[PDB]
């Protein structure tokens, strides 16, 4: 019905190689495999047409795929480099490259290309109570969530009231902001709001919580150093009613 | 090629505008997207020839001689605020071929205008002090902090359930101690009140 | 106006 | 009686991997365009003497679903080349026939489409555009795929869509190069045998086209009947013998473009 | 499938007019196919051949054509190389029939 592409988001160190999959339960015949960077349209690194790599697109060699049968195809860095972070995607089409027909894409992958695993650090998750003065002058409450600290930019940031995730009435930074932006390497700031009625937040017993999903190393990657290892983990802060 | 236009649009709530794909060969078919807030493409239309409407938007490649195709929005709302991309068929080697993309902007209607800035007092130990500045009309922009510790978001609205007047919020942290928050007023601010 | 096949063999 | 026809062959070649994709449309029985992968510059020409009413439009887009089909027969040569677990060294032929015949009044009475591997029969769309007709068990795993994404859907757009609106645009375009017949030209040569026996001969050239038939009628109702030849120039010859011992008889032709059937002895 | 030849000219029987003569080639299977006109015995170095064409049965069909003189003192004949056939089957040309 759609392309499946795993993993949600990649973190590979400079040197060390990467492996992309993708799959599709149609019974496509075409496959895509585009690179998207910030700011910029997908461009075409490559396509199979059932078996035959056609690598016109990208005329550096700076890629290498596989596609075993009709269902899955992968994507493969050999040598990792700064230059390929970037959000790769997947695509597949009913006919051929001549055809007419749809093409279908992929939720993505972003992967983040790092000098060392070294930088690689979890969020600090921290919950604001809504001023006082504000709940007086209007009739609403805000708690503002703040996730800083964190590296690579691979972070999920969602509200959790009365444990059941929460939209209405929530909004988070698209862009983080960075800690030196004058040098690169440097962490990541993030921050959130959510806004409710005075009345809410002066009841003890609703319970509000900032999840942030954090996405970072692996049990394949060996981690040496006293400091916590900045594996894929969910860092939260909760806050009760006060009145 | 593909030519994608406008480069950014901005618009209030409310408003009709349409976007323009203008191709310099004939196309065989044509398919509009919009990016995700995690980076990714997520398909609106597939257009083979025709007229294809899904809510606010519409997307034709009605044109006969089939060079160009537009996608118009009707009523913009906030929640359509973001990237928008057209690629074309070639029906040639390399199938898709991408436009530069469109940046949409849709300010939402403020009615009640109230602008304020607050303290809030951390729950954990009680030290760090983070200001926030909200309730502010679509004209007034936000500027960067001009420190290495003291660090200032830019302006992002909110919508409740319930109609709100559209929270437009930045969130601003120092980590020095002993910061004044009436001094983050680096950009043009209207003068309306402080608490202290 | 020649026909266009999809799925292949 | 209007018919449009689409001829497709593909033959492998032995060590390549790229096969000899030829394309040949037809209405009417009359050749219009041809394509050709050995050609230098693969594109579609112009074959009818009609044909310069198309513009560069039409010319880059048959080449686009040329170049697409191309590929098409090039994955299948392989796909079948497994499923009979055939040796990977000589070449071998994928034929296809697909189009649709609409008779006096425009209007759809039958479509085709027809796949043949190495001249035998391989699959068909029957007459309800939904159901396959397979030839043997290699061909029943191309059925389940085909029926399982539901191409019998796709197939029957076209040769109802695609293939009657474009012959439409051909018949009005060339309606005075098609409607042309002409009177075949009878003459019986003498040639004595044997036991005093005498072969006759009817002969017929200059007809368009090659539906004729030419039969021995001997007071009212063994024979030599050999098939139609064409001339080269653009008209069919045809000659039919009879062994018969010796006396003056007669040879009806039939013909379409005849009211009363023309028949003469010497 | 084994080809069928017949060698036929295009003009009716009669010397001193310039007439065609043809080697009409049909159900044959696989289409590769090696057509070569005599005269004499001695090939015939120009022969106009046609595109490669198939029947509704799926069989091939092919039309080769060269100029001739005609002339009841020279023989002509149409050698065909198939890969069916063992030999190079030849048919010989005849005005009568």
């Amino acid at each position: 019905t759609t392309v499946k592409q795993n993993p949600r988001y990649k973190l590979a160190r400079v040197g060390k190689p990467v492996n992309l999959i993708c799959s599709q339960t149609m019974n496509h015949d075409t496959m895509y495999w585009y690179q998207k960077k910030p700011n910029q349209a997908p461009k075409l690194l490559l396509f199979y047409y059932d078996k035959i790599l056609n690598r016109e697109a990208d005329t550096f060699e700076k890629f290498q795929s596989s596609r075993p049968n009709n269902s899955f195809c992968s994507l493969y860095i050999g040598s990792a480099g700064l230059e390929y972070s970037a959000m790769y995607l997947c695509a597949s089409s009913r006919g051929t490259i001549h055809s007419n027909t749809e093409v279908f894409f992929g939720k993505g992958t972003r992967l983040t290309v790092v000098e060392d695993l070294k930088n690689v650090f979890p969020p600090e998750v921290a919950v604001f109570e809504p001023s006082e003065a504000e709940i007086s002058h209007t009739q609403k409450a805000t708690l503002v969530c703040l996730a800083t600290g964190f590296y690579p930019d691979h972070v999920e940031l969602s509200w959790w009231v009365n444990g059941k995730e929460v939209h209405s009435g929530v909004c988070t930074d698209p862009q983080p902001l960075k800690e030196q932006p004058a040098l690169n390497d440097s962490r990541y700031a993030l921050s959130s709001r959510l806004r409710v009625s005075a009345t809410f937040w002066q009841n003890p017993r609703n319970h509000f919580r900032c999840q942030v999903q954090f996405y970072g190393l692996s049990e394949n990657d060996e981690w040496t150093q006293d400091r916590a290892k900045p594996v894929t983990q969910i860092v939260s802060a909760e806050a009760w009613g006060r009145a | 090629q593909v030519e994608q236009s406008p480069s950014a649009l901005s618009l209030h709530e409310g408003t009709d505008s349409a976007l323009r794909c203008n191709f310099t060969t004939t196309m065989r078919s044509v398919q509009w997207f919009r990016q995700n807030s995690r980076g990714s493409l997520i398909s609106l239309f597939y257009l083979a020839s025709g007229t294809k409407e899904n809510g606010r938007l519409k997307s034709a490649f009605d044109s006969k001689e089939r060079r160009y195709s537009t996608l118009h929005i009707r009523d913009a709302q906030l929640e359509d605020s973001g990237t928008y991309f057209c690629a074309a068929v070639t029906g040639n080697t390399g199938k898709l071929i991408f436009g530069l993309g469109t940046t949409l902007q849709v300010q939402p209607n403020i009615q009640n205008p109230d602008p304020a800035v607050y303290q809030l007092r951390d729950s954990k130990s009680s030290d760090k002090s983070v200001c926030l500045f909200t309730d502010f009309d679509s004209q007034t922009n936000v500027s960067q902090s001009k420190d290495s510790d003291v660090y200032i978001t830019d302006k992002c609205v909110l919508d409740m359930r319930s109609m709100d007047f559209k929270s437009n919020s930045a969130v601003a942290w120092s980590n020095k101690s002993d910061f004044a928050c009436a001094n983050a007023f680096n950009n043009s601010i209207i003068p309306e009140d402080t608490f202290f | 106006a020649s026909n266009e096949n999809m799925e292949t063999m | 009686p209007h018919s449009m026809r689409y001829f497709e062959t593909a033959v492998s070649r032995p060590g390549l991997e790229e096969p000899r994709y030829i394309s040949v449309g037809y209405v009417d029985n009359k050749e219009f365009v041809r394509f050709d992968s050995d050609a230098e510059n693969p594109r579609y020409e112009p074959r009818a003497p009609w044909m310069e009413q198309e513009g560069p439009e039409y010319w880059e887009r048959e080449t686009q679903k040329a170049k697409g089909q191309e590929q098409w027969f090039r994955v299948s040569l392989r796909n079948l080349l497994g499923y009979y677990n055939q040796s990977a060294g000589g070449s071998h032929t994928l034929q296809q026939m697909s189009g649709c015949d609409l008779g006096s009044d425009w209007r759809l009475l039958r479509g085709y489409l027809q796949f043949a591997y190495e001249g035998r029969d391989y699959i068909a769309l029957n007459e309800d555009l939904k159901t396959w007709t397979a030839a043997d068990m290699a061909a029943q795993i191309t059925r389940r795929k085909w029926e399982q994404s539901g191409a019998a859907e796709h197939y029957k757009a076209y040769l109802e869509g695609e293939c009657v609106e474009w012959l439409h645009r051909y018949l009005k375009n060339g309606n005075a190069t098609l409607l042309r017949t002409d009177s075949p030209k009878a003459h019986v040569t003498h040639h004595p045998r044997s036991k005093g026996e005498v072969t006759l001969r009817c002969w017929a050239l200059g007809f368009y086209p090659a539906d004729i038939t030419l039969t021995w009628q001997l007071n009212g109702e063994d024979m030599e009947l050999v098939e139609t030849r064409p001339a080269g120039d653009g008209t069919f010859q045809k000659w039919a013998s009879v062994v018969v011992p010796l006396q003056n008889y007669t040879c009806r032709v039939y013909h379409e473009g005849l009211p009363e059937p023309l028949t003469l002895r010497w | 499938k084994t080809p069928q030849i017949q060698v036929y000219s295009r003009h009716p029987p009669e010397n001193g007019k310039p007439n065609i003569l043809n080697c009409y080639v049909t159900q044959f299977h696989p289409p590769h196919i090696e057509i070569q006109m005599l005269k004499n015995g001695k090939k015939i170095p120009k022969v106009e051949m046609s595109d490669m064409s198939f029947s509704k049965d799926w069989s091939f069909y092919i039309l080769a054509h060269t100029e001739f003189t005609p002339t009841e003192t020279d023989t002509y004949a149409c050698r065909v190389k198939h890969a069916s056939m063992a030999e190079p089957k030849t048919v010989y040309w005849d005005r009568d029939m």
